[PDB]
C-alpha cells in the first residue's frame, strides 16, 4: 500500500499529466473502480508500458511488487535493521501463523551471540523475568520477552516504567532487548511502542519446509511408542502442515481465518499414542482416528459447517490409506515395512522429505483446492492494496 | 456467648479497649466543643494504640476462620458471616442444615435422630440415608463432625450403588430397584450393567434380543410413572432420560453396516466401567470415551433434571474429557441458549460431581470468587464460569491471572500453587470451565494467557430430529421414529416454502412447543400422528398469514394425512354464536376462525399474543371467546385490561424505592394477590385474564419472563416469587412485533390476524345497533322504533360500497384507514337524525327522507373526506351524490337544513352569517373571531362531533385557526367547558392529570366505584394542543 502510494506521491508531481491518468487508470483496473486501457505513446513511456503488461496478463502479485521495485531500494532484513538501529529495545509483531522467536535465535547466533529466551507465563515467569532483565543489561546479553501481550497487565506497571527509566540502558553494555507482539490482539501502550523500534515478521514457510520443521523436533521425544507410531506422527506432521497452509488463503480455502497451534498437533499426537496403546497394530483402527481428529482436536475451534467439512475431507485423505497414500501429487508414503526397525523408519520417512521438491503451483497442486481459486485470491489482495492507496491520496 | 466462649483471649482484649473508649467518648462529648478535643490529654496516643489493638483482634479472628476453613474446605464456600453462625449455632447443630444447601449444592437440609445423623435430603426432595449414623456430642466441633459426614455421604452412595448394581445383575425388575435406591445410585448401576450387556453384545451381535428387552424396561417405567408419588415421579423421569439413551445407542448399533462401524459408534459414547480387581472402592468406578478414561468420584448429586441425550451432547462430553485428559481446561464459546453450562453441569453429574457455577458479573464480588477458587483447589471440585466474557476489565485481568495459576498448577502438577498471595495446596482432581457467550462484536475470546491453558469448543443448536424422537417416545410413542422425521421435514419445508416473515420461527423451540401442546391433545385422541397433525395446526397455523396459510395446508397433507373430522365442532360454536349475538357482532368466516384458533389455544397456552392491524377485531375476538366460555363451562371470567406502556416498569411490576428500600406492590403484581394471597370470594371457580392492550417491548416482558417460563411464578426485583394459578391467563393484543425477541414469542401462543375479522357492512350493522342502545336510555321506544326504521331505508350497502372505495382515491391528511373511519360516520349519522326527532313527528314522508338522506350524505362526507383538502371534499361531494340516488337531496359545499325560531317550519338554506361590531380596544382579544363562511362551517361540524361524543383531532398548518374554531365554538356554549393542555417534545402523563385536577372532582359513587367527573355538573373538554409532539 505504501509502495503504490509513495510512487504516486512522487510521480504525479514529476511526470506528465498523460502519465498520471494512465497509472491511475491502471490502479483503477487492479481495484474494481474501473477497467480501462491507459494512454500509449510509442517509446514515450517504457516502465509504464511494462506495468500494464503485468495487469493485462491477469498477474496480480507481480504488478503489486512493481511499485516496490521502482523505488530501487535494498529492502532491509531484520538483522540489517537491528545493526543500523541505534536503540536497546525492539518490539516485533507478527500474525499468529508464525513467530519470529526462532528467527531471533539465528539472528543472534550469526552475530553477537548472547541469546536469552524468556517466556512471560505465570507469576514465576514475570518474577524471574524482571530479575533477568536488570541483570542482562549490566552483563550485555541479548534478551527476548516472548509473547508479552498476554502478560500485559504487568507491562503498563513494571515494563512501561522500567524501559522509560532505563536511559541508563544507554549507559549499559551493548545489550538489546526484544519483545514479540501479535497484530491481531491486545493493543500495546502507544507511549512504550513509539519509544521502541518496530518490525513485522512477515516471513511464511512453504508446506514442505513446515513439514520438515514439524518432523524435525519429533526425534527429541525419545521412545515410548511402537515403530508404527512414528508413521502416524509423520502423517500428522504432513496433516498439520496442510491445514496451516490452507489457513492463509481465505475466503477461498477456509471461510474464516482460523489458527492452529503446536497445541493442536500435541492433542492430536496424544490421541494417536493413545489409539495405538489401546489397539492391535492391525491398520484398520483408522475410522475413529479421523472423527476424533476432524471434530474435537481440529474441529473444536471450527464453528461454520462449511469449514468443518474441509477438515473432514482432509482427514479422509491424510489418514485413511492402504499401502499407498500419495499425500501430495509428488510424494507417496508407504505403510511401515515388515523389517520393523523404528530407527530405520524415522530415517526412511526423513528421506522421503529430502527426495521431494515443492512445486511452483504448491497451493493448488498440494492443497486439494483449484488453481482458479488461487488467482481469485491473488486478485482480491490486489484490490485491497489498490483501493486503500486511492483512498489515501483522495484524503489529502 | 458462644463466640466469646471460643475466643477467650480475643474477647478479654476487646472488652478492655471497650472500657477505655467508653471513657474517652463521654469525656470528650461533655467538653461540648469538637475543637476543645485537641486540648484533651493522650487522645492521638490513646486512639492510635486502640486502633492497633482492634486491628490485632480482627486479624486474629481472620487467622481462626482460615484455620477453620482449611480443616473443612467446604467452609471456603460459606464465607465469614455464615461461618460464624455455624460455630455459634453448634449448641443447636440442627441450625447448620440451612448452610449445607450452599456448601454442597446438592442437599437442602440434614436429618437427625438428634444424637445421631440418620442422613440428608437433597434440594430436589430425595432422601439419602447414611450407612453409619454419625454420633454427636457437646464437645465436638462443626469442623470435626461435618468432615465425617462428607466422607460417609460418598461412601453411602457407593454402598447404594454396589447394593443395587449386584441386584440387577441378579435379574431384578428395574421397577423394584427404583423404590429402594436413591437415583444417583440406580443411575450408575444402570450405566454399568447397560455398558456390560452391550459390551458383550458387540461380540455376539445379539442386539435385537437386548433391544426389545430394554424397550420393555422403558415402557415398564413409563406406566409406573403415571401412578407414582411425586417424589419418585422425578426419579423415574430422570431415569427415563437415560434408558432412552441406552436403547437409542443399541438400536444404532443393531443398524451398523459392519463391526468396525459399530466399534466407531461405541468409541464415541460414554462407557461406564468398574474395577472388579482392586481396593479404595470410591475409586473403583471409571468411565471410557474416545480412548480416555475418567474416574467417577462419588459425590452426591441428588436427582437433577437430566439433560436429554443428543449426539451433540456426547460430542461436548467428548471434548470436555479430551481437554481434561491432558490436564487442560474445558471451554465452550457460542450463542446464549446453547446450554454450555448445562453441559458442564451434566458432564460433571455423569461422573459424580456437583460442578460449582460462578455466574460472572451478575454484580458478583471478586472477594467472594477469590475465596471460592481457593475452596475449589482444596476440595478438588469443578468450577464453571457461566458467561465469563461479561467481567469488568480490572476483575477479568485479576481472575484470568488466578485461573492460569490453577490450570498451570495442574498441567505441571505443582503440589502447592500460589494464588491470592498465599501458599495453598492444589488437588489434582480440580478443573476450571469457561463458557463464552458472544459479544455485540462477535464470538467471545479467552484472554491470551488462557489460550494455551484451555481448549475452546463451538457449541451449536442440536439438529432437532434427535430431540423430537425422544420426546415422542416419552409421551407414549406409537411410532416415534416416523413422527420425528416427518415433523422436522415439514417444519424444515415450511421454512424453505413460506415467505420470510418477521415472527415466523420453525426451529426446534417451535417443535418442542408442538410437542408440549401435544400432551393434553393425546388425552383427547391418540398417541398417534393424528395428534401431532392437530397440534401442528394448533400452533403453526394461528400465526400464519393467508399466503402461507395454504403452504401449511399443502405441505402438511403432502407429508402426512391423518383425519377427516373434528370433535368440539357443534359445542363451542353455538356457545360462540350466542356470545356474539349478545355482543352485537357478526359470525364471519374469518371471525369464527380466529375465535376458534384462540379458543383451542387458551386450553394449552397460558400466555397468548394477538397481533393485527389497528381495528382487526382482536379485542372483539378474545372478548367474544372469553364470553363463550362462561356459557359452555359455567366458569366466570375476571378481566384486567392494562395498557402496558402507559405505566412504568415500576408502576406495573413493582418499584422498590431508592433509599428506604421499601417494597410497594405496583399494578400487575397487586391484581395477582387478590387471586393468590387472599382468594376471599370465588376465584377458584373463576377465570382470571390479565390483558396488555399496549405495544409490548423487551424491557417489560423481561421483568416477567418467569411467568412465561415453565416456572409459572413471578420473580420480584427483590424479595419474592409469586406463583400463578391455571386460571390466571396473560393475553397480549398489539399492532406490531418488531420489538420482541423470538424467545418471547415461542414461550407464548401467537394469533396473527391476517385481515379484519368482519365485513364493512357487518361493522356498520353492529355499530348502528350499538348506537341505538345509548339512545334507548334517552329516547322513547316509539321515537326510537321509527328512527331506526328510517336509517335502514335511507342507506343501503350497495351505494356506500363505491363511496368507501372512492375514499381511497383521495389525499388523506393524518392518514387513517377506511375501516376505522366507519364509527365516525355512524355515530354522527345517528346523532344528526336523533337531533331532528321532533320534526319527524309531523313532517311529510317524502320530505322526511330528504332530511335523512342529506344528513347521511353529510355525515358520510366528513367521516371519509373530513381530513381531506376540501378542494378534495368538494370533489368527494359530487362523488357521494353520484352513487346515491340522483333525485335524492344533493350535497353542496355549504349545504345546511334550517328551521324557524317561533314556528315549526322546513326548508334547506345555506351560508347566512352574522357580522361583528367591535371597538378599538376590543381589537386584540385572546377570544375574538370575525365569523366567516368557513368559521360557521367548521364550528358547526366540530360541535356536531362532540354531540356524538367521538373525539376530534384537528390537523392543519400553524395559524390556520384549529385552536380558534375549537375555542370559540365552546367558550360560547353552556354544555361544554374547556381546559387547555399544550404538549411539548417530552410531556408526561401526570401533566394531563395535574391540569385536570384543578377542574376535576373525584367522587366515590357505588355506580362506578371511583369516578373522575368534572368539578362542576356540565361537560368538560380537554384541549390537547400539539398532540404529535411528545
Ligand atoms: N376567522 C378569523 N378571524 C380573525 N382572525 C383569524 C380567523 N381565523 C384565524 N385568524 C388568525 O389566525 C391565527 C390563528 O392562530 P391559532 O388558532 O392560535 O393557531 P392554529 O391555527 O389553531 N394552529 P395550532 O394551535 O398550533 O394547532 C390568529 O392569530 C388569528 O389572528
Ligand atoms: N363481526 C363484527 N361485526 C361488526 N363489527 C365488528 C365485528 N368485529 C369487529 N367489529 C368492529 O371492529 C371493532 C373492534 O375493535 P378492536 O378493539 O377489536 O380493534 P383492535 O384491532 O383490537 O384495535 P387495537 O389493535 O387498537 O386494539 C369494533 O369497534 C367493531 O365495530
Ligand atoms: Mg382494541
Amino acid at each position: 500500500i505504501m509502495a503504490m502510494t509513495m510512487f504516486c506521491l512522487y510521480k504525479f508531481d514529476i511526470e506528465s499529466e498523460q502519465y498520471k491518468e494512465a497509472v491511475l487508470t491502471m490502479i483503477g483496473v487492479l481495484s474494481e473502480s474501473s477497467d480501462g486501457v491507459p494512454k500509449l505513446t510509442v517509446d514515450t513511456n517504457n516502465d509504464l508500458r511494462y506495468l500494464w503488461d503485468y495487469v493485462t496478463t491477469k498477474s496480480y502479485i507481480s504488478a503489486l511488487n512493481w511499485f516496490k521495485n521502482e523505488f530501487f531500494v535494498d529492502e532491509w532484513n531484520i538483522a540489517d535493521v537491528v545493526a543500523n538501529s541505534d536503540n536497546n529495545y525492539f518490539t516485533m509483531a507478527s500474525e499468529r501463523d508464525v513467530d519470529g522467536t526462532f528467527k531471533l535465535i539465528e539472528l543472534a547466533k550469526a552475530s553477537k551471540e548472547s541469546l536469552k529466551i524468556i517466556p512471560l507465563g505465570s507469576i514465576e515467569n514475570l518474577n524471574y523475568a524482571q530479575e533477568e532483565i536488570s541483570k542482562s543489561k549490566i552483563e550485555g546479553g541479548w534478551i527476548l520477552l516472548q509473547n508479552i501481550q498476554m502478560s500485559l497487565s504487568w507491562v503498563k506497571t513494571y515494563l512501561h516504567k522500567h524501559v522509560e527509566e532505563t536511559k541508563a540502558a544507554e549507559e549499559h553494555e551493548k545489550f538489546k532487548m526484544f519483545m514479540t507482539c501479535h497484530l491481531t490482539g491486545d493493543k500495546l501502550p502507544a507511549p512504550l511502542l513509539q519509544r521502541t523500534d518496530r518490525f513485522v515478521y512477515e516471513d511464511i514457510p512453504g508446506i514442505l519446509d513446515t513439514v520438515k520443521d514439524l518432523w524435525g523436533s519429533q526425534f527429541f521425544t525419545g521412545k515410548i511408542s511402537g515403530v508404527w507410531s512414528v508413521y502416524c506422527t509423520f502423517l500428522l506432521s504432513w496433516f498439520h502442515a496442510l491445514i496451516t497452509a490452507r489457513t492463509r488463503l481465505v475466503p477461498h480455502g477456509f471461510s474464516k481465518k482460523y489458527y492452529f497451534n503446536d497445541c493442536d498437533f500435541q492433542f492430536a499426537s496424544v490421541y494417536l499414542e493413545n489409539v495405538l496403546a489401546t489397539n492391535s497394530t492391525n491398520n484398520i483402527p483408522w475410522a475413529q482416528v479421523r472423527d476424533h481428529i476432524a471434530t474435537i482436536v481440529y474441529g473444536g475451534k471450527i464453528d461454520e459447517e462449511k469449514d468443518l467439512e474441509v477438515v473432514a475431507k482432509l482427514c479422509a485423505h491424510v489418514f485413511c490409506g492402504s499401502d499407498n497414500l500419495q499425500i501430495v501429487p509428488g510424494v507417496r508414503i508407504p505403510q511401515p515395512l515388515l523389517q520393523q526397525s523404528e530407527e530405520e523408519e524415522r530415517a526412511r520417512l526423513t528421506a522421503i522429505l529430502s527426495n521431494t521438491i515443492e512445486p511452483a503451483d504448491s497451493l493448488s497442486s498440494w492443497l486439494q483446492l483449484p488453481r482458479e481459486s488461487i488467482l481469485n485470491y491473488e486478485r482480491l489482495q490486489a484490490k485491497e492494496v489498490a483501493s486503500s492507496t486511492e483512498q489515501l491520496l483522495q484524503e489529502m | 456467648l458462644d463466640i466469646q466462649n471460643f475466643l477467650p483471649l480475643e474477647t478479654s482484649k476487646f472488652k478492655s479497649l471497650t472500657s477505655e473508649y467508653k471513657m474517652i467518648t463521654t469525656r470528650a462529648f461533655q467538653l461540648d466543643t469538637t475543637i476543645e478535643v485537641i486540648h484533651i490529654p493522650n487522645f492521638d496516643t490513646t486512639l492510635k494504640l486502640t486502633i492497633d489493638s482492634l486491628k490485632m483482634i480482627k486479624s486474629s479472628l481472620s487467622t481462626f476462620l482460615e484455620r477453620q476453613r482449611r480443616q473443612f474446605p467446604r467452609f471456603y464456600f460459606l464465607g465469614n458471616d455464615d461461618l460464624l453462625k455455624i460455630i455459634g449455632s453448634g449448641k443447636h447443630h440442627d441450625q447448620v442444615s440451612k448452610f449445607m444447601k450452599k456448601m454442597f449444592g446438592s442437599i437442602e437440609s440434614i436429618i437427625f435422630l438428634e444424637d445421631f445423623i440418620t442422613g440428608v435430603r437433597s434440594v430436589e426432595g430425595e432422601v439419602l440415608n447414611l450407612n453409619e449414623k454419625i454420633e454427636l456430642k457437646d464437645s465436638i466441633q462443626a469442623q470435626e463432625w461435618l468432615n465425617i459426614l462428607d466422607t460417609e455421604i460418598k461412601l453411602s452412595v457407593f454402598t447404594q450403588f454396589r447394593d443395587c448394581l449386584g441386584q440387577i445383575k441378579d435379574g431384578t425388575d428395574i421397577e423394584v430397584v427404583v423404590s429402594k435406591y436413591i437415583f444417583q445410585a440406580i443411575l450408575l448401576s444402570a450405566q454399568v450393567m447397560w455398558t456390560e450387556l452391550v459390551e458383550k453384545c458387540l461380540q455376539t451381535n445379539q442386539f435385537s434380543k437386548y433391544w426389545k428387552e430394554v424397550d420393555m424396561k422403558i415402557k415398564g417405567l413409563l406406566d409406573k410413572l403415571n401412578k407414582s408419588s411425586d417424589n419418585v415421579k422425578k426419579k423415574i423421569e430422570a431415569l427415563l432420560v437415560e434408558y432412552l439413551h441406552f436403547n437409542n445407542v443399541i438400536g444404532q448399533l443393531k443398524n451398523c453396516s459392519t463391526k468396525e462401524e459399530a466399534r466407531l459408534l461405541w468409541a464415541k459414547v460414554q462407557k461406564f466401567y468398574q474395577k472388579n480387581d482392586t481396593l479404595d472402592d470410591l475409586n473403583s468406578v471409571f468411565i471410557s470415551q474416545s480412548g480416555y478414561l475418567l474416574q467417577y468420584k462419588f459425590e452426591y448429586i441428588g436427582i437433577p433434571e437430566r439433560l436429554i441425550y443428543t449426539p451433540l451432547l456426547l460430542i461436548g462430553f467428548a471434548t470436555l474429557t479430551d481437554s481434561l485428559h491432558q490436564k487442560y481446561g474445558g471451554c465452550f464459546f457460542g450463542p446464549a441458549g446453547t446450554g454450555k453450562t448445562e453441559t458442564v453441569k451434566a458432564f460433571g453429574q455423569n461422573l459424580g460431581r456437583v460442578v460449582v457455577v460462578f455466574n460472572c458479573d451478575d454484580s458478583f464480588d471478586y472477594q467472594v470468587l477469590s475465596r471460592l477458587l481457593v475452596g475449589i483447589t482444596q476440595i478438588g471440585a469443578w468450577g464453571c464460569f457461566d458467561e465469563f466474557n461479561r467481567l469488568d476489565e480490572k476483575v477479568l485481568s485479576a481472575v484470568s491471572a488466578n485461573i492460569q495459576q490453577i490450570q498451570n498448577g495442574l498441567q505441571v502438577g505443582k503440589s502447592h500453587i500460589t494464588l491470592l498471595e498465599e501458599e495453598t495446596p492444589l488437588s489434582p482432581h480440580t478443573a476450571v470451565f469457561i463458557t463464552l457467550n458472544p459479544g455485540y462484536n462477535g464470538r467471545s475470546e479467552l484472554p491470551e494467557n488462557l489460550k494455551k491453558s484451555f481448549r475452546e469448543f463451538s457449541m451449536k443448536s442440536p439438529q432437532s430430529g434427535t430431540i423430537a424422537e425422544m420426546i415422542l417416545q416419552i409421551m407414549g410413542f406409537e411410532d416415534s421414529k416416523s413422527l420425528a422425521s416427518k415433523i422436522v421435514h415439514f417444519l424444515e419445508l415450511l421454512s424453505s416454502k413460506c415467505s420470510s416473515m418477521n415472527h415466523y420461527h420453525f426451529g426446534l423451540r417451535t417443535l418442542k412447543g408442538v410437542l408440549r401442546n401435544c400432551s393434553p391433545l393425546i388425552s383427547e385422541f391418540g398417541e398417534g400422528e393424528k395428534t401431532v397433525v392437530e397440534s401442528l395446526k394448533r400452533v403453526i397455523l394461528p400465526s400464519l398469514g393467508d399466503t402461507d396459510e395454504l403452504v401449511f395446508k399443502d405441505e402438511l397433507s403432502k407429508i402426512f394425512d391423518s383425519a377427516g373430522t373434528p370433535l368440539n365442532s357443534k359445542a363451542i360454536v353455538q356457545c360462540l354464536k350466542d356470545a356474539g349475538q349478545r355482543s352485537g357482532f357478526s359470525m364471519s368466516e374469518e371471525f369464527l376462525k380466529k375465535c376458534m384458533q384462540f379458543y383451542y389455544m387458551q386450553k394449552t397456552q397460558q400466555a397468548l399474543i394477538l397481533v393485527g392491524k389497528a381495528g382487526c377485531g382482536k379485542t372483539a375476538t378474545w372478548k367474544t371467546v372469553i364470553d363463550a366460555m362462561a356459557i359452555f363451562d359455567g366458569h366466570a371470567n375476571v378481566v384486567y385490561v392494562i395498557d402496558t406502556k402507559v405505566l412504568t416498569k415500576e408502576s406495573l411490576y413493582g418499584s422498590m424505592l431508592k433509599a428506604t428500600l421499601e417494597w410497594r406492590d405496583g399494578l400487575f403484581t397487586s391484581i395477582l394477590r387478590r387471586v393468590n394471597d387472599d382468594i376471599t370470594g370465588t376465584f377458584k371457580n373463576s377465570r382470571i385474564w390479565v390483558v396488555f392492550d399496549s405495544d409490548l417491548d423487551p424491557e417489560y416482558v423481561e421483568a416477567m419472563n418467569s411467568v412465561l417460563d415453565d416456572n409459572k411464578i413471578l420473580t420480584l426485583p427483590n424479595g419474592e416469587r409469586l406463583p400463578i394459578p391455571p386460571n390466571f391467563r396473560i393475553l397480549f393484543e398489539t399492532d406490531n412485533l418488531d420489538h420482541t425477541t423470538p424467545a418471547t414469542i415461542t414461550r407464548c401462543g401467537l394469533l396473527w390476524f391476517s385481515t379484519d375479522v368482519c365485513s364493512i357492512s357487518s361493522k356498520i350493522d353492529h355499530l348502528l345497533n350499538k348506537s341505538y342502545e345509548a339512545l334507548d336510555n334517552k329516547l322513547s321506544m316509539f321515537e326510537l322504533d321509527k328512527l331506526k326504521d328510517l336509517i335502514s331505508d335511507s342507506f343501503d350497502m350497495a351505494s356506500l360500497t363505491n363511496i368507501f372505495t372512492c375514499s381511497n382515491d383521495l389525499v388523506h391528511i393524518l392518514g387513517v384507514r377506511t375501516f376505522n373511519k366507519l364509527e365516525t360516520a355512524v355515530q354522527l349519522a345517528v346523532h344528526l337524525i336523533s337531533s331532528y326527532r321532533q320534526w319527524f313527528q309531523n313532517l311529510d314522508d317524502k320530505s322526511l327522507k330528504d332530511v335523512i338522506t342529506l344528513l347521511i350524505k353529510r355525515s358520510l362526507l366528513y367521516a371519509l373526506a373530513g381530513d381531506s383538502t376540501g378542494e378534495s371534499q368538494r370533489a368527494f361531494i359530487q362523488t357521494i351524490n353520484t352513487y346515491f340516488g340522483h333525485d335524492s337531496q344533493e350535497l353542496s359545499d355549504y349545504s345546511t337544513i334550517v328551521i324557524a325560531n317561533d314556528k315549526l317550519s322546513f326548508s334547506s338554506f345555506c351560508s347566512e352569517i352574522p357580522s361583528v361590531s367591535l371597538e378599538a380596544h376590543e381589537v386584540m382579544r385572546p377570544d375574538i373571531v370575525i365569523p366567516t363562511i368557513d368559521t360557521i362551517k367548521h364550528e358547526k361540524i366540530f360541535y356536531d362531533l362532540l354531540n356524538s361524543k367521538r373525539g376530534i383531532i384537528l390537523c392543519g398548518p400553524p395559524g390556520s385557526g384549529k385552536t380558534m374554531i375549537m375555542n370559540n365554538a365552546l367558550r360560547n356554549s353552556s354544555l361544554y367547558d374547556v381546559v387547555g393542555i399544550n404538549f411539548s417534545k417530552d410531556t408526561t402523563t401526570e401533566h394531563i392529570l395535574s391540569a385536570l385536577h384543578r377542574h376535576t372532582n373525584y367522587v366515590t359513587t357505588s355506580k362506578g366505584l371511583t369516578l373522575l367527573p368534572k368539578s362542576d355538573i356540565k361537560n368538560l373538554v380537554l384541549f390537547c394542543d400539539e398532540i404529535n409532539l411528545p
